[PDB]
RNA sequence: AAGGUUCCUAAACAACAUUACUUGGAUUAGGGUGAAUCGAUCCUAAAUUACAGAUGGAAAUCCUUAAGAAAAGGAUUGAAAGGGAAUAAGAUUAAUAGUUCUUAAUCAAGAGAAUGGUAACAUAUCAUGAACUUUAAAAUGGAGUGUGAAAAUCUACGGAAGAGUUCUCUUUUCUUCUUAACAAAAGUAAAUUCCACUGAAAUGAAUCAAUCAGAGAAGUGGAAUUUAUUGGCUUUGUAAGAAAUUCAAUGAAUUGUGGUAUUUUUGCAGUCUUCAUAAAAAUUAAAGGGAACUUUUGCUCGUACUAAUAACCGCAACAGGUCUCCAAGAAGCAAAAUCUUUAGUUAAAUAGAAUAACGCAGGUAAGGGAAGUCGGCAACAUAGCUCUGUAAGUUAGCAAGAAAGAGUAGCUCUGGUGAUUAUCGAAUCAGAACUUUAAAGGUUAGGGGAAUCCGACUGUUUAAUAAAAACAUAGCAUUCUGAUAAAUCUAAAAGGUUCAUUACAGAAUGUGAUUUCUGCCCAGUGCUCUG
RNA sequence: GAUUCACGCAGUGUUAACGUGCAAAUUACUUGUCAUAUUUGAGUAUAGGGGCGAAAGACUCAUCGAACUAUCUAGUAGCUGG
């Protein structure tokens, strides 16, 4: 598992067609957009809720998006 | 105080069967096979270890980047910098000496 | 301690099953079978063991392709 | 263990081991110099003493002349006054 | 043992297959005196030595 | 700490007076640093039976089994030196 | 009767040499033109310790003159040889320490170690630690030279035999008294199996011919003929003189 | 390793477990062993065996790279403890799981003629590199000291949840508060080796110890490597969604920070010791030289169970024997004896009653104290630690824990031994009052002395009546041998051992440390001779 | 190749226990020893007038002053029993 560090690559990565599925976990303070690519699992830890919303609109409709909470699916 | 068991069929504390005990979720303690300790490279004239090349397994050098297993210099990777500074002076001072001798 | 005490370390097998005779008579260290004379080409037969001949010789098995020829 | 801190039980009839076993003689001297040689370097780095004086004190400590830290700062204090005469 | 060769495991497998008693219907034949297996053994009585 | 049995005091009292005195001469030489012919330092330290390794400047000099140069091995150096020079000129 | 310990030592069951950590065969280099009629140059890469002998072995690294590549060798170290040395091994070589020379060029009285016994067998005579053979004379009529072996016997050799100049290193080894049994037991780490030696007279009559009766003694003269059968050949064989020399 | 179905479940109890059994490792019938990542498979070690050749009446023996038109240089086998490409956490089953399921990775084989730094050296594959050659890794003894790191135990501050005691008290006692493989670089260490500036004497630098310097110390600034995967520790993705502890009847709560403490593990640094110098190849990387992101596959074999006071070997559920890994508290110098926590068991050739003799095992005793007896056999007695003191003899090292004498408890105090600029932390030593049943002794725990004989010492031996005064041993000494030899195996042999050797060596012997001394005898029997 | 404690190992004494035993050589206490001439596992080597032996005629599958198994062999017996 790898971690992306800022908005530049995460937005670029989602637009690419290699993405298999996307998971978002909503913790008490932050949120991780654990996108799952062909090989690794990249996650961006966002603390600003406004910056997560623009990330929540960038996912293409052709992949499965699962929103997790304090209860596992 | 948790007592562990070897996870492989090896039951003897040989050099190849070294293990490390680590903690695990819930207080369980598990067993991991830690690798051996190896020597680095040595200069071909003085027998001293060379700098810039890690001390890893012979096959693990293949996975390293092409600049992570050499040193960028003449005879870089097989002779120390002192081992090479003397090579140049020998190859040059000798040529000047027998240039005028004959 | 030549009796019961010293009989505790007997777990290193010497004779394993042979391939041409099927008895447990293949000496691992000598690399030859003590009952049917392995890699030696000839079957090991001795005249003093007249019983060891009638235990395994011609006629004691199935005779898969010889019971036919003699009948003909 | 709380009572043993005040020395309630550390008598003579409650010891079954040799004096060197309970208090090793090597580790009471390994620590003794590390206490002293740190002070000598501390003063030399600070500038209280010089290299020539700190050299005659490095060997004097090494020869077991000063029993504790207090008995070394007194000798440095003494040998500094003879310097200005 | 834990580590047995292939030609050795299949011979053990036959020695547990042969360690079975007479089938019930066989003993009910006519003139059938084969009531019990006398070639049987057990792990704690006789070591098969193989 | 000991009047006369210096290095062979580790043998205690159990080899004889003469042998412990004889071995005293050899164990002393075997464990001493000699003056190194090349680097010119008291750094030559034995490594094996007849291999003296100059720790100062990293050279391996061969020599006697317990001394850097045996007495009979120094005359031969002079004997050959005397025979070489005379042979050259007449 | 039985077969005494000298009769079981010839079969080689447990009496084989323990030569497993030994470096290799220490000898000169093969004879060739560049050594018969010229000189080569060898570099003493490093001095090593071949287990089971008191003379260090030096790892000389020549150059292949006929082909491309190194020609690594293994020379017994003469005393005084050091790492990084240049030793020349040829017929025209200079008479220094370690330079291999044909025995027919050394001046009379020259010290030569590791002398061949026949031209081309690469070292026979004077190989042990601290030993050397001294040239005596020359004879140009039949190209033979006399030398004095370390045993004192004088032998006549062809003048083409090679012989490294000097004495062998590791001299004066035996002057140290082995003090214990353990030190003498570790000395045979890389040799045969002969250390704890049980006396013949402390043996039953079958094992050794000296097996005594109700008193521990020999009973018959120990000086025997050379033509005794193996097994009865004990004691001193063909003794010209016995007893302490006065 | 050995055993082989003993493993799990159901029915059942004629036999077997020195009574009985509803129990069983026993009867019958079903079920169970999942691998690209663990091993075998691959490579070599001590060693082993083939074609041709040599030897041999014969069986067959010898050579293993030498004899060969054989194999670029030499054939086959040889290790489940040596070398080795790559995997972890949670969960599941009546049993299998580094093997299955979820999640997350890794390896191999494919498929789609460059810059920077003064220098040490450095750049998410990059930045060409054939023949031939070399270097290095794989790859290596042991002892003792110091230290970095992790885990366990102990402990400091602040807590969250539950459990135990409570008529006598206790802000009390206990449990839980965790995290992998593989990767990232907020912050930050110890050690070692190098580079650049300057050139040390009034010599310095430093360690517990050492050790180092004008072929260059100390100082300042840098570089590289090791430290259980990347980069050692904290931290981060994995990852809380798992797990542990609680509450409610599937749904809810929490998971800070330290330590100048003890042990274990794993590395690093130098020091010491050898008449000991403490493996090979597969396989991999670099150099010298200049010729010209995705996707596919990963085959075969083992995997159940015991590993023992009931699964192995001893005729058996035999007090015998059998190689290893993990390791809590009290107490002490101690992995000692004794007691307890997690875990296992209360059954392991049957019990009840009475409390005779003679017994096996364990004890005690008045007065005397070896008078018993072959003989202090057996038993009793001294025993830890601190201080004082310690003879003759002696190889000057030892004798020596010689012998002998004093102290030791409990409670309340005081002082000494350090880090940072008053706080904080360690068990250790010393001293003073007061009290008592006057104190190592529950357990562990030397009897001492004066002489004589033998063996020099540590060591080894008659498995099953002899453990020594015997054997060995270092020391002394004797004999032969120049290597095509000496010894010496084979019926024979370009055959074999010492010999991968070479007189400071090989072979054959007697005496048995050190000190002192080895006397006279060559007639006899051996050996030898240049007669 | 110092003195000792411990895990282990041995077998000095009781000539203790047992002696139709737990045991075809074991048990308990006492004693010694407890890393360098140390203990031990696996593989490999040495085989009967042979091997191996720090030497006791000891060890060589409960067998050794010449192993076990089979052939000569129903060996011979002036000797004992029927």
């Amino acid at each position: 598992p790898k971690q992306v560090q800022e908005f530049k690559q995460i937005l670029k990565l989602l637009k690419s067609g290699s993405i298999r599925a996307v998971r978002v976990k909503t913790n008490g303070e932050n949120t991780k957009f654990k996108v799952r690519c062909a090989k690794y699992l990249y996650t961006y830890i966002c603390a600003d809720k406004a910056k997560a919303e623009e990330l929540k609109k960038a996912i293409p409709k052709d992949i499965h998006v699962v929103e997790i909470a304090k209860k596992a699916p | 105080a948790v007592r562990v068991t070897y996870v492989r069929k090896h039951s003897y504390n040989t050099k190849s069967n070294g293990i490390r005990i680590v903690k695990t979720a819930g207080g369980n303690m598990t067993v991991q096979h830690r690798q051996k300790i190896s020597n680095g490279v040595r200069c071909g004239d003085c027998g001293c270890v060379l700098a810039g090349i890690r001390h890893i397994r012979p096959h693990q050098y293949g996975w390293l980047g092409k600049s992570k297993r050499t040193v960028t210099r003449a005879y870089g990777g097989v002779k120390c910098h002192k081992c090479v500074q003397k090579k140049i002076l020998r190859a040059f001072l000798i040529n000047e000496h027998n240039l005028i001798k004959l | 301690t030549k009796g019961t005490s010293c009989r505790g370390t007997r777990h290193n097998k010497t004779h394993i099953l042979c391939k041409r005779c099927g008895k447990r008579s293949w000496h691992l260290q000598k690399q030859r079978c003590a009952s049917c004379g392995y890699p030696d080409a000839k079957m090991r037969q001795y005249a003093w063991g007249y019983k060891a001949l009638r235990r395994r010789t011609q006629g004691t098995g199935r005779m898969r392709h010889l019971k036919i020829a003699l009948k003909r | 263990k709380q009572a043993k801190i005040l020395g309630r039980h550390t008598g003579h009839g409650k010891r079954k081991g040799t004096k060197n076993a309970r208090t090793p003689q090597k580790t009471l001297w390994i620590i003794r110099m590390r206490v002293l040689r740190r002070l000598l370097l501390k003063y030399r780095t600070t500038g209280k003493i010089d290299k020539h004086m700190y050299h005659d004190f490095y060997l004097k400590v090494k020869g077991n002349q000063y029993k504790n830290k207090k008995a070394l700062m007194e000798s440095i204090f003494k040998a500094l006054e003879e310097k200005k005469l | 043992t834990g580590h047995k060769g292939f030609s050795y495991k299949l011979k053990l497998g036959k020695k547990i297959h042969q360690n079975r008693g007479v089938p019930q219907w066989f003993r009910m034949k006519t003139g059938n005196t084969i009531n019990y297996n006398f070639k049987r053994r057990h792990w704690n009585r006789r070591k098969m030595g193989m | 700490r000991t009047k006369k049995v210096g290095i062979v005091g580790k043998y205690g009292t159990r080899y004889g007076a003469s042998l412990r005195k004889v071995i005293k001469k050899i164990e002393i030489a075997q464990h001493s640093k000699y003056v190194c012919p090349f680097c010119c330092k008291e750094a030559v330290r034995r490594t094996a039976c007849g291999i003296w390794e100059c720790k100062g400047c990293k050279k391996q000099i061969a020599g006697g089994a317990y001394t850097l140069s045996t007495i009979s091995g120094a005359t031969v150096r002079s004997t050959v030196r005397r025979l070489r020079d005379a042979k050259n000129s007449q | 009767g039985r077969r005494t310990l000298s009769q079981r030592k010839g079969r080689g069951s447990i009496f084989k040499s323990r030569s497993h950590h030994k470096l290799g065969v220490a000898q000169h280099r093969a004879i060739d033109f560049f050594e018969r009629h010229s000189t080569v140059r060898g570099l003493v890469k490093s001095i090593e310790h071949d287990p089971g002998r008191g003379a260090p072995l030096a790892r000389v690294v020549f150059r292949n003159p006929r082909q491309y590549g190194l020609d690594k060798e293994l020379f017994i170290c003469a005393e005084g040889l050091y790492s990084g040395q240049y030793i020349y091994c040829g017929s025209k070589a200079s008479l220094h320490i370690g330079n291999v020379l044909p025995i027919g060029q050394c001046p009379e009285g020259t010290v030569v170690c590791n002398v061949e016994s026949k031209p081309g067998d690469r070292g026979i005579i004077a190989r042990a630690s601290g030993n050397y053979a001294t040239v005596i004379s020359h004879n140009a009529d039949n190209e033979t030279t006399r030398i004095r072996l370390p045993s004192g016997a004088k032998k006549t050799l062809k003048s083409n035999c090679r012989a490294m100049v000097g004495i062998i290193a590791g001299g004066g080894r035996t002057e140290k008294p082995i003090l214990k049994a353990g030190v003498a037991y570790r000395m045979y780490k890389a040799k045969r199996t002969t250390w704890p030696r049980v006396r013949g007279v402390a043996m039953n009559p079958v094992d050794h011919p000296h097996g005594g009766g109700n008193h521990q003694h020999v009973g018959h003269p120990t000086t025997l003929k050379r033509s005794s059968p193996p097994g009865q050949k004990a004691g001193k064989v063909a003794a010209r003189r016995t007893g302490l020399i006065r």
